């Protein structure tokens, strides 16, 4: 900011499969959440499995 | 006017290890807003199934 | 993989083997073909023994 003061405006999250290759591609560069896929299981960038 | 809702929370398989920080591991409920048939399609068990 | 996080096929049949069991968890001949699974549980702890 102007004076020379910081702010945190949030914190990206990413997810994590119990299993892979059961995403459904849809078009664009995405992929969708579904059965033999599990649950999104969110978290942070810093540390975990992620 | 709608009812409460009655959970019967269970912190099974918890742990005090000192594994690094306290965080979440699993969590499931049994409640959704209403749905309507979207897809649909068959098992050779038999069923039919909607999606 | 899948969900349980059992080993299959492309098809949908589920990988058996001996199962791991005790603490250190070790095989057992002794012991049916049961559904090989890599779970999600948090390995416990060990007290030291030596030095």
């Amino acid at each position: 900011y102007s004076n020379e003061q910081e702010q945190v405006l949030g914190q990206i999250v990413l997810a994590n499969f119990a299993n892979n290759e059961g995403l459904a591609s849809q078009g664009d560069n995405v992929w969708a959440a579904t059965q033999a896929s599990g649950v999104a299981l969110l978290g942070t960038a810093g540390s975990g499995n992620f | 006017g709608a009812t409460a809702a009655t959970f019967s929370l269970s912190f099974l398989n918890s742990m005090q290890q000192n594994t690094g920080a306290n965080n979440i591991v699993a969590t499931n409920q049994n409640g959704y807003k209403p749905g309507d048939l979207v897809s649909y399609q068959i098992n050779n068990d038999g069923t039919v199934v909607g999606n | 993989l899948d969900e349980n996080r059992n080993l299959v096929n492309m098809q949908g049949m589920q990988l058996t083997g001996y199962p791991a069991t005790g603490t250190p968890p070790t095989i057992q001949q002794g012991a049916n073909p049961a559904p090989i699974t890599i779970p999600n549980t948090l390995m416990a702890a060990k007290s030291t023994t030596t030095a």
